[PDB]
């Protein structure tokens, strides 16, 4: 099954931005003007 | 000499940084000492360690000793997606997995 | 009267409309406009006299104007307005989403570079004591 | 009849189909999305207000349906948060597959130029 792979894959990227694991995660750039213009419209 | 020929050296050198730094990719804030472990027994094992170097030259700016051009890293990447096969197709299955 | 005439751009005080019309007209405006005219300023539709139709307010149970601001109506439509936002949002979200899901699965070459790695060490190995 | 807004996901009084995907869309998200964008959604053609076709087509209590608007848009915010926490973590995993790509890149060519040796020994 695919879930072991993908498992050891997702732990490994995890792992290697642990520093990062207390950050939010990010709004894009690209998302959050795409709401500004809707907004500003 | 000022313009072009130093643009071509920006670009041509910018080809010469990881993927992760062409595509402008999230790159760890710190090169994580306790992922870097390994057993130094397989071909994965040294994959990660100069894996380790690339992290550094991207998150320290520390170089590596020796930097291979494109022209060598992408004959390289060739040997590696002729040989490869049966890479899973993304489906329900896969969403319902990585959602677990 | 507060309506402003779209073509003076001026407060009317005889306000009409007609059924080819859109825009405001007073009635001093349009009845010289149909004469030399004879042509709806906006819609260029043929005007007559039959068609206009005159506006007036304060009759009875006229409703008062609400100048509170806040209304059912308009929060109901503001609460639609960020609904359309964040689908869309979250649309962008989903595609980018599985654009990079997607790649990243067919990036999967980890398990066969090393087998390609193994075969090449072991070449070496061997290649290294021939000589 | 049900119909699904291939944007949202989700019902729609008020179904369009457009000829450029033949999907079917809510009129309103549509339209703001070619005001936006002015492509298709799905299939990224040009795509205009006029090009749309229109589609053929009881209450409870006023603070059921309130509390029922609190729920549901805290589900739909929890969709939205969900979509940039899973694609920060799609980007961690690329770029960790990138970085495996390329270091293995670095062994391959590496290990290529050590087989030389042998040749010259």
């Amino acid at each position: 099954a695919l879930l072991n792979q993908v498992f050891k894959s997702l732990k490994r990227a995890q792992d290697l931005f642990y520093h990062d694991y207390a950050q939010p995660p990010p709004m894009p750039e690209e998302n959050d003007s795409l709401i500004r213009s809707m907004k500003r419209k | 000499n000022k313009a072009k020929r130093n643009a071509e050296n920006r670009v041509r050198n910018m080809k010469m940084r990881s993927q992760v730094i062409q595509r402008s990719l999230p790159k760890p804030t710190k090169v994580n000492e306790q992922a870097t472990r390994a057993t130094n027994s397989s071909a994965d094992d040294m994959v990660k360690a100069e894996m380790s170097k690339l992290l550094a030259w991207d998150v320290d700016n520390k170089p590596p000793s020796v930097i291979y051009s494109r022209e060598e890293l992408d004959a390289a990447a060739d040997l590696i997606k002729q040989e490869a096969e049966s890479g899973p197709e993304l489906n329900s299955l896969m969403w319902k997995v990585v959602e677990q | 009267m507060s309506f402003v005439c779209g073509i003076s751009g001026e407060l009317t005080e005889d306000p009409v409309v007609s059924q080819v019309s859109g825009h405001i007209f007073d009635r001093r405006l349009i009845v010289k406009f149909i004469a030399e005219n004879g042509t709806d300023p906006i819609s260029h539709g043929e005007l007559s006299e039959d068609q206009l139709v005159s506006l007036k307010s304060g009759g009875t149970g006229s409703a008062p104007r609400n100048v509170s601001g806040t209304s059912i109506p308009s929060l109901l439509k503001m609460l639609q307005d960020e609904w359309d936002t964040v689908m869309l949002n979250s649309f962008s979200l989903r595609q980018q989403l599985q654009i990079a899901r997607q790649e990243l699965s067919h990036s999967l070459y980890q398990h066969d570079a090393a087998c390609r790695v193994i075969s090449r060490l072991s070449k070496e190995l061997t290649a290294a004591r021939e000589a």
